[PDB]
């Protein structure tokens, strides 16, 4: 809806703190570890897919990570 | 042993409001829905009825939409009809007619049976 | 606002008489939802006749409906002098409002 | 009978084993019952209330702040201290101000201060829990009577509409004409409350996840509490604006109705006006046909001349339907209807309106029948007038069974485990083919959960590029049952 | 806020439909698309930050998918 | 210093004057005089149809849905041009002086 | 931009994109709101009436 | 804190009445703590149901009890001459004190 | 087999300290409730006293919270209710109760047929 696409990295800011700093900057990082912790199955087989396609430690980290935060 | 009976009002001045009920009986109410016809003395029957329900939803009549106002009631099984600001064609003899509603509740498609049983009427009067 | 059945029509009692509705096909030419009623002149009808053919039980096994397009009609195989009534319609729109016929009357003798 | 033109309804033939057969219907399906004898009965819920609800966590939808009180002290000494931050209405918040000789203090630092602002709920959102007892099913049942105008019929006194619950028994229901039929039906093991929250705006109502409604980032307040002043989690509906280093102020956060109308997405809605009904979901139903009468036998066939008097019309699923009414005498009859062929000898195609009947009077009777898949005639009666009227149905060559694989495995879709249910012990496939779909199903349910519509797209296409490269014959088990299931179910969810 | 983890996957979908099915079910992809013909520069810059990392086309193809998937 | 709004939203709207209009399967699409007024709202989705409706043919009849849309609640977004911007800026010395 | 009795300073390409029913500026009387499907939702279940 | 029962019933003898009692969400409608006391004129009360429907030794196993809901039920059949006593409720409530019904009139003719 | 009788109060004064006793007998009073409930005439039960135990525990009335002061005894078998600062709304008549303990002592969940047997009925008065 309107309340996704949330004005955050078009620029315009300033030393003023904005009309959520220290709210709106922490929740898309609650919610993903609540999503986490209330739906493990996602996380042990997005790290089995990531395990397996990957060569290095470092894509399997990076596709684990990014396929952990694309889902909601 | 299904009946619907009405009360007679006759006398009402033109510019206010007459009201009219609906006494039903042999069937639970709740889940038939119930109209209104007007037949104008000696001529046409007039669909004023809006299509009340266990809920009671309506359906927006174009002709008789801003005058008339209609309302239900649940425990005393009753259907009542209120025409304000009457006139000398407004007067006429007042029918109810009862058709069945959908198993959901929704009462909009109409049964191919519809307007089984009516009402005696109520002729009502203007001076 | 309404459907054009004729004002009055006639027959000797024996004889077959059809009172036919014309209308638009907002609720006849699309629908089969036409039915038909009569009213002596005591006070209110009876549902006399279903959405095309069909009848209530108790209705005397010779009143017959049909429909050719946006016209439809009422028929009285084997006239006698009690069905002098006034005969009217009803039609389910697609609007979702019901429409009524013009009004037709029968005298038999 | 008031299942033809219902979309995607279906048929089961056979009461085999014993004399029953397993069926499972939601409320927008309506299945059909056919056997060699036994006439045929059309089946579907219609409602589905919980009787006694209990509210479980009341939410906060919309607030306002009155009565704003703040209070800042010096420097270096302390924190600040308010009369109303012992009162838990009121939101609280410590924060930093700069203070200096200006501001009358002394010693130039950053100092605290406190924001005191009382919190009043102005609209609610409450959700209500039922526990899988005291809730009534209903069920109605309809043959095919061939009755007079009754067909689509979904309204009108014309079938059994029994109400079962798990306070309920067996339900056994003398539908006249036809004998008792009797459902041992299981009201628990469906909708599987205990999971389910009744929850309800303020006109509307939905059935949500029971987990989902419990961490909802609105203020709540516990379900039985009257006097619901004490709001639990009053933080997330108010925000301190401390923009500078000057003093902070509290305003409130508007309304969440149209901000959890989209959190309300994927739940299906119910109706909490006058009762909870509900109109979503399942209900297995053993249904055993050993007392069915057939409402026809004993009695002697047609002399002829029918006379058709709605035209023939064929539904969806290619099934005929109908309308003929007798001439002559000798009213309480049966129908000599069969549908044959070109050149005449070989019956093919089937009934569904088994023994047509004549009830005695000119009343028209409906026929269903299943005419074959090309040209063919459909003969009412005997040879003093009979009518040989010609038919083509079309197409229905292997389009039909690729056409019921799809349903068959969208069916496996919609519902999980139970859509092995559908038929009457099969035994060592049936049986076996339950039990695989449940641990299948089981490893598939603790995954691919909070995933949504294009995720589980995604993960096919991972699953079946990774069986696409992968060896030791791995190729058949990682894309097969894997790599391409959660590709169909990646397209047949968000219903 | 609340209008964020928008109740999807929890099991629970039935035949009938839901309270936006088909109003919801093409609003994430449209709005990612519409963020990318308003911030090119972060697309570019993902496809190269995505090719020179994973030395398969598919693991360059599913980063590149990913990092555009995880801005908002 | 001189604003005009060039595009104001509605937050929390309204509806009023429900109509609908249904035909026949192999009949076309429904039409009504409240689809080509704009302050309606409209989508052509299909029912199914049958001999219990009154309809005849056994298919998938269209269907419209109209409603009229009433605001109540607005969200007005103003502009100005950089000319007519007024800024206030103090100027004050390190002067000994008390208060 | 201006809520009931708050005020935002958003830039404009941002404004303009919002999801929700939007009329011209400057007008009188306003019946011709632009993206109406945004802010209402048509619900067809069973395949039954809508 | 209190209860919402009826002040005055009436009922010949050999038709029944019921009694209702109107309580919150944590005395009567969560939990299965419902009593029913009648009191004589010239007598202190005594125990007449245990938590729901269930009785003690003494009287004579016509007085049946149920929950509705917030509703508690007190059914009485077959009425006597004796029984023109005044029928109160009670109930245990959530944070531990005991409500009480306000008083119920009882005579058959 | 068991029965509650009290102690008389003839004419009190408003201000002044009612009480009255019970003198328990017939079953064993060292691990049972006594509780303490006024009735006005044809009004409702105000239930006064509180969940007395072996060690006389206290459970706090709300509208009686700061004006009785309720004690007990186990040499004579017998349970005390006092009520200090009457006014003329008090004078009522005057009931007992029983009610079983947990065996471990402590008694906050009660049991299922709570109030067994009653007392008599000491009537008390105002000047
Ligand atoms: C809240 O504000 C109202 C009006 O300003 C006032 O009457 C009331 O006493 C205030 N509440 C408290 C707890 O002070
Ligand atoms: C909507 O119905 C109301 C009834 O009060 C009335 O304003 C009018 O008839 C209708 N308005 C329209 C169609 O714009
Ligand atoms: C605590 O109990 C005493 C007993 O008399 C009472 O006076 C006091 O008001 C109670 N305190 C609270 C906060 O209720």
């Amino acid at each position: 809806s309107v309340a996704l696409v949330p004005h955050v990295g078009m620029g315009l800011e300033t030393r003023t703190e904005t009309w959520m700093s220290s709210e709106g900057a922490w929740k898309h990082a609650q919610r993903i570890e609540t999503w986490i912790l209330r739906h493990p199955g996602f996380t042990i087989m997005a790290a089995i897919l990531a395990y397996t396609i990957g060569t290095t430690h470092f894509q399997r980290a990076l596709i684990f990570i990014l396929l952990t935060a694309v889902a909601p | 042993e299904v009946q619907l009976v009405e009360s007679g009002a006759e006398v009402k001045k033109p510019g206010a409001s007459v009201k009219v009920s609906c006494k039903a009986s042999g069937y639970t109410f709740t889940s038939y829905a119930m109209h209104w016809v007007r037949q104008a003395p000696g001529q046409r029957l007039e669909w004023m009825g809006w299509i009340n329900a266990g809920n009671g939803n309506t359906k927006y009549s174009q002709k008789f939409q801003d005058r008339v106002t209609i309302t239900r009631d649940t425990s005393a099984s009753t259907a009542y009809m209120e025409l304000s600001s009457l006139r000398s064609e407004d007067t006429a003899i007042y029918y109810c007619a009862r058709d069945k509603v959908d198993d959901y509740g929704d009462y909009w498609f109409p049964t191919l049976w519809y307007f089984d049983y009516w009402g005696q009427g109520t002729l009502v009067t203007v001076s | 606002s309404a459907l054009t059945q004729p004002a009055s029509v006639s027959g000797s009692p024996g004889q077959s008489i059809t009172i036919s509705c014309t209308g638009t096909s907002s609720d006849v030419g699309g629908f089969n939802y036409v039915s038909w009623f009569q009213q002596h002149p005591g006070k209110a009808p009876k549902l006399m006749l279903y959405d095309v053919t069909s009848r209530p039980s108790g209705v005397s096994s010779r009143f017959s409906g049909s429909k050719s397009g946006n016209t439809a009609s009422l028929t009285i195989s084997g006239l006698q002098a009690e069905d002098e009534a006034d005969y009217y319609c009803s039609s389910h729109t697609s609007r979702g409002t019901w429409v009524f016929g013009g009004g037709t009357k029968l005298t038999v003798l | 009978m008031r299942c033809i033109g219902i979309s995607n309804r279906d048929f089961v033939e056979g009461v085999s084993g014993g004399s029953w057969v397993d069926i499972v219907l939601e409320h927008g399906s309506c299945v059909t019952t056919m056997a060699k004898n036994k006439p045929t009965l059309d089946f579907e819920l219609i409602e589905t209330e919980a009787k006694q609800p209990a509210t479980l966590r009341k939410y906060c939808i919309e607030a306002k702040l009155t009565n704003t009180t703040t209070d800042s002290r010096c420097p270096t000494q302390g924190e600040p201290s308010l009369n109303e931050e012992q009162d838990k209405r009121f939101v609280c918040k410590h924060s930093m101000v700069d203070r200096g000789w200006g501001n009358g203090c002394g010693l130039f630092g950053k100092g605290g201060i406190v924001t005191c602002a009382m919190f009043t709920c102005k609209k609610n959102m409450k959700g209500k829990v039922v526990q899988p007892e005291n809730l009534e099913y209903t069920i109605v049942i309809t043959p095919h009577s061939g009755e007079e105008h009754a067909v689509g019929n979904d309204t009108g006194k014309h079938g059994k509409e029994i109400k079962i619950t798990p306070q309920s028994s067996i339900t056994e229901a003398e539908l006249t004409g036809y004998g008792t039929v009797t459902m041992e039906c299981s009201p628990r093991t469906g909708l599987d409350f205990n999971e389910m929250v009744l929850l309800q705006m303020e006109n509307k109502a939905w059935l949500v996840h029971r987990q989902w409604f419990l961490d909802l980032p609105l203020p709540w307040l516990p379900g039985a509490d009257t006097q619901g002043s004490n709001w639990i989690q009053k933080e997330t509906l108010v925000t301190f604006k401390n923009p500078h280093a000057k003093k902070q102020d509290v305003v409130v956060l508007g309304s969440q109705e149209g901000a959890m109308h989209t959190a309300l997405t994927g739940a299906t809605e119910i109706q909490m006006s006058s009762g909870n009904l509900l109109f979503t979901g399942h209900l297995k139903c053993r249904l055993r046909m050993d007392k069915l009468q057939l409402k026809g036998m004993s009695y002697s066939m047609c002399t002829g001349k029918f006379k058709v008097v709605k035209e023939i019309a064929e539904t969806q699923h290619g099934t005929i339907v109908i309308r003929v009414q007798y001439e002559g005498d000798g009213s309480p009859c049966k129908i000599p209807f069969e549908i044959m062929d070109l050149e005449k000898r070989h019956v093919l195609g089937r009934l569904i309106t088994v023994n047509p009947i004549v009830t005695e009077k000119d009343s028209p009777v409906n026929i269903e029948a299943e005419p074959p898949f090309g040209d063919s005639y459909i003969i009412i009666g005997v040879e003093p007038g009979q009518l040989k009227l010609n038919w083509f149905k079309k197409g229905s060559s292997i389009g039909q069974m690729i056409e019921t694989t799809m349903r068959g495995a969208k069916r496996m879709a919609i519902l999980g485990d139970t859509a092995w249910d559908f038929g009457s012990l099969g035994g060592v496939f049936t049986s076996i083919g339950k039990a695989l779909h449940q641990v299948f199903g089981a490893i598939y349910g603790a995954a691919f959960s909070g995933v949504s519509w294009i995720m589980k797209i995604l993960i096919g296409v991972i699953i079946t590029w990774i069986g696409m490269n992968s060896r030791s014959t791995s190729l058949s088990v990682s894309l097969v049952l894997v790599g391409v299931v959660t590709l169909y179910l990646g397209v047949m969810v968000q219903a």
